[PDB]
């Protein structure tokens, strides 16, 4: 004969499809020989299954009605596989079992209504499947539940009022279903709750006032829904709360000055709503404080100065409202400030020197405000700054030396800003910088002689800035690809080793004093596309060779005082608008054919 | 299905 536990595990090996990995080692010789078995655990006494695993095995079909079989299991997990169908209602006859994982599956269908069969059931995990239809109201009588997870699935409807009564929960995760209406002010009930994940849902009207009962509540997540009207203030008396996300919704009014009370607050985040007023002062005293997001709403005011002696804070986020007046002068003196960003602002006045104090400054965004005054030699000294984006201000006088030497430097935008005199020539030597634009600003001076030696850089614009003097030799221009020089005084003439940038796919340099000729080595280029030198002084021919280019697709020498024929290849398929405003030029493409 | 947790992601 054969125990009944062993022709149950053999029932599910042969009920469910795998991978020949997945059940080898379930095998019967020629006693208790299933205890031996991968993911099976018995008790030493009886020889009974009390755990099985059986998650990650890349299994699918359903489960037999024969695992009722094992009686007295206490664990069964499935997660990871492709089971499908309804879920199997003879899991319920499993009723000793505290945990049950089944998360990341395919169950679907209505969630089937016997769970309250399993009585002492501790952790359900129902995590990514398939169910739709009603949240079952059953499990409000699991008296000893523990862990609740039934998100990611399309489970739709309100959340049964009854959970309120699941005295023993501390962890519910409902996020990303279809679930909709008022969430229930009874959830308020729930003494031991102490994380609350229900966003990504379709959730409409306030946070419950009674949720200000969750005393030990340390994370909270209603993000991405319908929520709306005034934050409740009332969330001030959660004194425990570690964590709360609140952002992607539609909350309107000012900031409750209560939430000042929140003392163990480390992730605040009001992303994307439509709050107005000012950041409370009260802020001032979230010490705990580390992540405050406040992207996309339509708050003003001044940044109160505290914000800038926060110990603690390390990502600091505010772009896309309009305060005004200045940044905290004592902002960065903390020693732990990662990113900031807040740009599209109001901001005046100068970039506070110590922003990199501790040089964990990585991520500096400024850009579109009205910053004004110098730029801080300190951020010279800014060892771990990586992007540093602070176009569109007023900031004036001398880009200074110094940024030549942050190894890790990689992205720089400057432009539109008002600065003069020399550019810093080591720009030039700056070991991983990638981007940089300085257009439109006020120079007054020639380019760097060492430009084109930049290592990595691929991206480089100075277009509108107020550039004289020659162009260097492009000496190993090794990794550029966009050279925008348009719109300045340049002159004298292209230099004829462009050849050296092999990468280069667009170049603009029109709008200068350029004379000479038309560099041949142009033709040499393996991949250029976009070629721009209109509006200059250019004599000369269009070299025959530049027909035989096969990349080109845009190659504007309008308004120049080039001579001779357009060349026939690639060239006899482009804009003849190219080609106007050249007197002596000529060719069938633009109408005037050739003697 | 997968959903998303954390802080809201977006940047410049
Ligand atoms: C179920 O198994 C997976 C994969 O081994 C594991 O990570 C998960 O925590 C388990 N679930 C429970 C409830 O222990
Ligand atoms: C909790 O805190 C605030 C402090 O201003 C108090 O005024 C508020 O009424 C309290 N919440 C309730 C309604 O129990
Ligand atoms: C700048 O911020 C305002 C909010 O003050 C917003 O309406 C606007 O779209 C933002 N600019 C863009 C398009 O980035
Ligand atoms: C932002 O604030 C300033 C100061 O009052 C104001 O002049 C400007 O128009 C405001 N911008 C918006 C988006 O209303
Ligand atoms: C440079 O900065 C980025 C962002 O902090 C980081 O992921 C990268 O690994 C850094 N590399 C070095 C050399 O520190
Ligand atoms: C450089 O900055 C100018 C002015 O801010 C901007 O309009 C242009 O798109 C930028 N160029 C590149 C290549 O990003
Ligand atoms: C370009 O302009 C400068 C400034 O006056 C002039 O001295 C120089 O000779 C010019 N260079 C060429 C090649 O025309
Ligand atoms: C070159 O720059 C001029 C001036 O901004 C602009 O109108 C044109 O789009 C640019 N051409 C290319 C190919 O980048």
């Amino acid at each position: 004969k054969f125990s009944p536990q062993l022709l149950s595990l053999l029932s599910l090996k042969t009920s469910l499809s795998g991978p020949p990995s997945a059940f080898q080692d379930w095998k019967v010789p020629v006693d208790a020989v299933w205890c031996s078995w991968s993911g099976v655990v018995c008790d030493n006494v009886t020889a009974q299954v009390i755990s099985l695993d059986l998650s990650h095995r890349n299994l699918s079909g359903r489960i037999p009605i024969q695992i009722r079989y094992l009686s007295s299991l206490l664990y069964l997990n499935l997660s990871g596989n492709s089971l499908e169908g309804s879920f199997p209602t003879s899991i319920f006859d499993l009723t000793k079992l505290t945990t049950l994982d089944i998360s990341r599956n395919s169950f679907d269908s209505s969630f089937p209504p016997g769970i309250s069969k399993l009585k002492f059931l501790k952790v359900f995990n129902a995590f990514s499947n398939n169910f739709e239809g009603l949240l079952p109201s059953d499990v409000s009588r699991l008296r000893f539940l523990e862990e609740l997870n039934f998100g990611g699935s399309y489970f739709e409807g309100e959340i049964p009022a009854a959970y309120g009564g699941l005295q023993r929960l501390k962890f519910i995760h409902l996020a990303g279903n279809v679930l909709g209406g008022k969430l229930p002010p009874r959830l308020g009930l729930l003494t031991e709750l102490q994380h609350m994940e229900i966003g990504y849902n379709h959730f409409n009207g306030n946070i419950p006032s009674e949720f200000a009962l969750l005393s030990n509540l340390k994370y909270f997540d209603v993000s991405n829904c319908s929520l709306s009207g005034s934050l409740p203030q009332e969330l001030g008396n959660l004194s425990n709360l570690e964590t709360l996300f609140l952002f992607q919704n539609g909350f309107t009014g000012e900031i409750p000055e209560s939430y000042s009370n929140l003392k163990s607050l480390k992730l605040l985040d009001f992303s994307s709503n439509q709050l107005s007023g000012s950041i409370p002062s009260g802020f001032s005293t979230l010490k705990n404080l580390t992540w405050l997001s406040l992207i996309s709403n339509n708050l003003s005011g001044e940044v109160p100065e505290g914000i800038g002696e926060l110990p603690e804070l390390t990502t600091l986020f505010l772009w896309n409202n309009n305060f005004t007046g200045v940044l905290p002068h004592k902002l960065g003196s903390n020693g732990k400030l990662e990113t900031m960003d807040v740009s599209n602002n109001s901001f005046t006045g100068t970039i506070p020197s110590s922003l990199c104090h501790g040089n964990k400054l990585y991520k500096l965004i400024l850009f579109s405000n009205m910053f004004e005054g110098e730029l801080p030699k300190s951020l010279t000294r800014c060892e771990s700054l990586w992007r540093f984006r602070s176009q569109n201000n007023r900031l004036n006088g001398t880009i200074p030396i110094g940024f030549g030497s942050l190894r890790n430097l990689t992205f720089v935008d400057l432009s539109n800003n008002r600065f003069t005199d020399q550019i810093p020539a080591d720009f030039a030597t700056a070991p991983v910088l990638q981007y940089l634009n300085l257009s439109t600003n006020f120079f007054h001076r020639k380019l760097p002689e060492n430009i084109w030696k930049a290592p990595n850089l691929q991206i480089f614009s100075a277009s509108f800035s107020n550039l004289i003097g020659e162009i260097p030799n492009y000496v190993g221009c090794k990794s550029f690809y966009r050279i925008e020089l348009q719109g300045n005084s340049l002159n004298g003439t292209i230099p004829w080793d462009i050849g050296h940038c092999e990468k280069l796919l667009c170049l603009n340099l029109s709008q200068n004093h350029l004379n000479g000729i038309i560099p041949w080595e142009i033709s040499t280029l393996p991949s250029i596309a976009d070629v721009d030198l209109s509006h200059n002084l250019l004599t000369g021919t269009i070299p025959s060779d530049f027909g035989s280019s096969k990349t080109i697709t845009t190659f504007n020498v309008s308004y120049n005082q080039l001579i001779g024929p357009i060349p026939s290849g690639s060239f006899a398929h482009l804009n003849p608008s190219f080609f106007s405003s050249n007197e002596g030029l000529c060719g069938d493409l633009v109408g005037k054919p050739c003697n | 299905h997968e959903v998303p947790s954390g802080p809201n992601p977006i940047s410049n």
